[PDB]
């Protein structure tokens, strides 16, 4: 490989960062309690509203991949990876 | 005192309803893990 992008930065000794910064316009929806939270419910709007065509079956997977620690959960979202991986 | 004192006593009817309903609603708490976390982090805490 000779190709990448998409990397993070330190920004060493305190206080720096570029003033190119507001990137981020602020619009309001549903409080969440964090980020994962947000990505798993954004996901179950995506089903219903989605036909039990192809797509559907990932968001499906997506979902199990999301939740949070279990007995359950784990082994799942273990197979829901593997399985979305191995989609490709 | 000397004067009779009696008790229609509306109200405990509407308290015995809301308990009643918060009752049957327990809620207890959560401990999801975090954005960064790994997912099996707070299984440990809440196990206890």
């Amino acid at each position: 490989m000779a190709e990448v992008v998409d990397l993070a930065t330190g920004e060493k000794q305190v206080l720096n960062d570029i003033r190119g910064r507001y990137e981020c316009y602020t619009d309001v929806g549903p409080s969440f309690q964090s980020m994962k939270q947000q990505n798993r419910a954004e996901i179950l709007e995506l089903l219903g509203k989605t036909p039990q065509g192809t797509p559907e079956y990932q968001l499906l997977l997506l979902q199990y991949f999301t939740l949070l620690d279990g007995k359950g959960v784990e082994m799942m979202r273990d197979y829901a990876n593997k399985q979305l991986i191995q989609m490709g | 005192t000397l004067q009779y004192r009696g008790q229609f006593d509306v109200v405990r009817p509407v308290v015995r309803k809301l308990v009643s309903e918060m009752r049957q609603n327990p809620i207890d708490v959560l401990y999801r893990p975090k954005d960064g976390a790994r997912p099996d982090a707070a299984d440990v805490l809440m196990g206890m």
